[PDB]
């Protein structure tokens, strides 16, 4: 376990080899993101032309992962603006608290701007 | 970058490393620490400092190892 | 120095090879090849699936 | 010093090629004689559109068993189409994206096809498991693969990027056969019906004609001022048509070795984008950068008819291998087959 | 104990600062002049709506060639947009949501992100392989990004929170040029045309006009009563209109070292979320965080008219950079090509 | 273990050797796609009657990963000329090395071209 490996570096307390460990668990929770831990996910809009497009110009780490129509008031179906959704992952690191995920008050405030 | 906050205690325990080794002494010292030790103080164009210190610290050990024993036996 | 000057001394050597060759390649006059394609034209004029249409019962494209 | 004197030598070359040339030179026959009589206004029809396609076609190829064609789409595709009946005996999707050139064997039991990825990729099409399993990736071409051509089962002419031809073996991996010749991007690329004399159209706007066995160049026809777009051989393989980027094709003779005639017009203006012949040879079929394409009399440079119906340009041709009818592969993703 | 020396100092001179400037102050010939060019009351069309994002537009920027355009939905997800066709040229997922700024590159080649990653994301667009991938993730700022502006293909000035506007080499990754001169959170960013200058708006209310060649603070232009929305320069590059969250916008000149006149009115109460200066430098297109924007006759010093259609509050501004249409992207997560 | 065979090829200097040590790393982390993450997708529109043929004739080295009709205006709905979409996808890397970025122009000036 790098959780373990984390825990003897505490008992030593060596900053240096406490970042390294928490490097070692961040990949792993990357390569982990299914293990409960940090995975990012996404939704794109594209209508099949720009479809082709995009899925063949996913980037590398995206993973594709459902494609889904949706309904066309134009004709019944293809060439209409709302045509598919495209929900993508990423398996993403998760970094071990008391370092990340830290808030701001001026991003809080425009978080609330941006809530409505 | 260009900032010399760091340089300084870097560059004196390389050229320590760099005398140790002169003064025969590995069984101690990491080559992969001093090895990067040298990389990152060049590519922040600190190069010019590494060939002075580099220069001197050859003619040092050519005086103070090298000479010594040329001369005494 | 234009004697080697990074062996651009031996594409100018394939350079003139190249148009020694082209020179040594015996000219057929232009009006001998035009009346041969002409030849080979009006020969070919009445089988040239493009110059007469197939019906589209009678092509594979339309079968 | 040795450059200026190879240089001079090379200029008072070029200057008896010139002479021989002009005294080659003649009235062009085909032109003056109305005898021939123009081939006149066709009326022609789409009997086919291989509609399926949503990503560009970048450079199709009709297939050499003449029923199935190859089509390479923008976004890394390879559809092997049934012109006959509008279905898809294939579709491979391809690992590297923006690919244009697309092979087909003599025979379909390879396939090979190249992009930017700078691996010429070899599919066993008629592997006995029922799918269609890469058998080669041939690795170390310098730039992107610009034109493929299937010349044989175990080797292939892979016109590549940044002034590149070479021949490569596919059992090996190996090319066979640099060709150093060209100083512009290699891009265009045709095989005489000779099968022996490859002509390939470059940025260096000068066609060149090698032999396959000879190793170096033969002929080096430069009647062109803007980069070859294609080259396509006669049906005799004793001439070819050439279209660079300006408004013009130009027909090559390797008799004569020089430009027979010229294939510029001022009503259309866009740089002929492909070129193709008919079956005898006499139509001149002139792909645009223009949405639509032409079609010419050969003999006589006027225009026999416009094929027009696209909404992007047509950005390949091709005419069947024993030649039925012409397929335009244009970027408006699908291709329109007349005949 | 010495503070206060220097504080009386800086106090005295911002005294005569002000008396140098109100004495530079005389009566606009502008304001006095209103009937030169006069617009009336202008209104123009949506022509086209790039409808294909659905969060909200939290900042988009226009093409160095104009016609494509960085849209960054407030999700997290880039629409890179052909504008012209309204066609997404890409739709790239981000591992940051909540992005706020998108930057275009003068090449066209790159696309950079500033969200609450801390990290400035570096998307190549153009690849080997032709995808759009990432190519740097330039982290270490103290702050979250705010704005972005692509000063090269490898330098980039990143206006982040924390009072940091660090110009970040993008090759090495390194921070590059460290600016500590303010003490609000560096949020509001701006690049001249003439590309020496960047004037940065914060929470401080301070228009920290600094010099990107040798990162000093040029100037200290000052007067709103909010924190700096958005900042855009003058067409010659000579002077910048500034945004606050005040309900005035302000027109700052650096040779008078003084702001040449306002931008108010009764009518609205909102902070001028964009500002966006016409391209003969006469229109100051402002965004409202109400439902609409407006167009104002900057050297009539009037409102030349209101451009509504948008639900929600126009949360970008961007003009074509030939300078004949504009596309304003609104939090209602549609955008509109007004022209 | 990477972080230990990068460790023993940086005691052995070199900065070829460091990056060819990266990219052995980088190959046997991506042909799989773990930590490089790298994956291929395409669209394949296939309509019906040709469907279990290029569902049946995939190509080795690939996966489906999901398949979705669409809309149509002819025949009831079923059976257009685009009929579904066939989702495919691989993992495997694209380069073992991960290199990006070509020097040759002309190839741009037709990405740019074939852009719009």
């Amino acid at each position: 376990a790098e959780e373990g490996v984390l825990e003897e570096a505490e008992f030593y307390n060596i900053t240096s080899l406490i970042k390294l460990v928490k490097d070692k668990i961040r990949e792993r929770d990357s390569k982990t993101s299914q293990v409960p831990v940090k995975h990012v996910y996404r939704v794109l809009q594209c209508q099949e032309e720009e479809l082709t497009q995009m899925v063949s110009t996913m980037s590398d780490g995206w993973k594709f992962e459902q494609l889904v129509s949706i309904g066309s008031s134009y004709n019944y179906g293809n060439e209409d603006q709302a045509e598919f959704l495209c929900v993508v992952s990423k398996e993403l690191h998760n970094t071990p608290y008391g370092t990340a995920s830290e808030p701001s008050e001026k991003a809080k405030i425009l978080q609330e701007r941006g809530s409505r | 970058t260009m900032d010399e906050k760091y340089v300084n205690s870097i560059w004196d325990l390389l050229k320590n490393a760099i005398q140790e080794i002169q003064r025969k002494n590995n069984s101690g010292l990491s080559f992969e620490e001093l090895y990067r030790n040298a990389y990152t103080m060049v590519l922040h164009k600190h190069g010019e400092k590494l060939y002075t210190g580099l220069r001197e610290v050859v003619t040092e050990h050519l005086i103070n190892k090298v000479r010594e024993d040329v001369l005494n036996s | 120095m234009a004697s080697n000057n990074t062996a651009s001394i031996a594409q100018a050597r394939k350079l003139v090879e190249q148009l020694k060759m082209e020179a040594n390649i015996d000219r057929i006059k232009v009006s001998k090849a035009a009346a041969d394609l002409m030849a080979y034209c009006e020969a070919h004029a009445k089988e040239d699936p493009l110059l007469t249409p197939v019906p589209a019962s009678e092509n594979p494209f339309r079968e | 010093s040795e450059l200026d004197q190879l240089r001079q030598e090379a200029e008072q070359l070029k200057n008896q090629i010139r002479d021989a040339r002009k005294a080659c030179a003649d009235a062009t026959l085909s032109q003056i004689t109305n005898n021939i009589d123009p081939v006149g206004r066709i009326q022609m029809r789409t009997r086919r559109t291989l509609r399926g396609h949503l990503a560009k076609i970048y450079a199709m190829h009709w297939g050499t068993d003449s029923r199935l064609l190859v089509s390479a789409s923008q976004d890394g595709k390879l559809i092997i189409w049934d012109s006959y009946t509008t279905n898809k005996v294939h579709a491979i999707p391809l690992r590297s994206s923006w690919v244009m050139t697309c092979a087909y064997a003599p025979s379909g039991n390879y396939v090979a096809c190249g992009g930017l990825d700078n691996i010429c990729s070899i599919y066993n099409l008629k592997t006995r498991e029922g799918n269609v399993r890469v058998s080669r990736e041939l690795a170390g071409h310098t730039g992107y693969l610009s034109c493929c051509r299937f010349l044989d089962d175990n080797q292939i002419v892979t016109s590549s990027g940044d002034t590149t031809c070479a021949l490569w073996d596919i059992e090996t991996g190996q090319q066979t056969t640099t060709f150093t010749g060209h100083t512009g991007d290699v891009m265009s690329l045709s095989l005489a019906p000779d099968t022996r004399l490859f002509v390939s159209g470059a940025c260096d706007a000068s066609a060149k004609l090698w032999d396959v066995r000879e190793g170096m160049c033969r002929q080096t026809f430069t009647g062109h001022e803007s980069d070859i777009n294609a080259i396509c051989f006669f049906p005799n393989g004793n001439a070819f048509a050439t279209g660079s980027d300006d408004a013009t094709c130009r027909l090559f003779d390797l008799r004569a070795d020089q430009e027979l005639m010229t294939y510029s017009h001022d009503n259309i203006i866009c740089g002929i984008t492909s070129v193709s012949f008919s079956k005898s040879g006499r139509l001149l079929l002139a792909g645009y950068d223009d949405f639509n394409c032409n079609v010419w009399d050969a003999l006589k440079a006027d225009r026999a008819g416009v094929l027009a119906g696209h909404d992007n340009r047509v950005s390949c041709l091709g005419v069947t291998d024993d030649g039925m009818a012409v397929a335009t592969g244009s970027w408006d993703s699908f291709l329109k087959i007349w005949n």
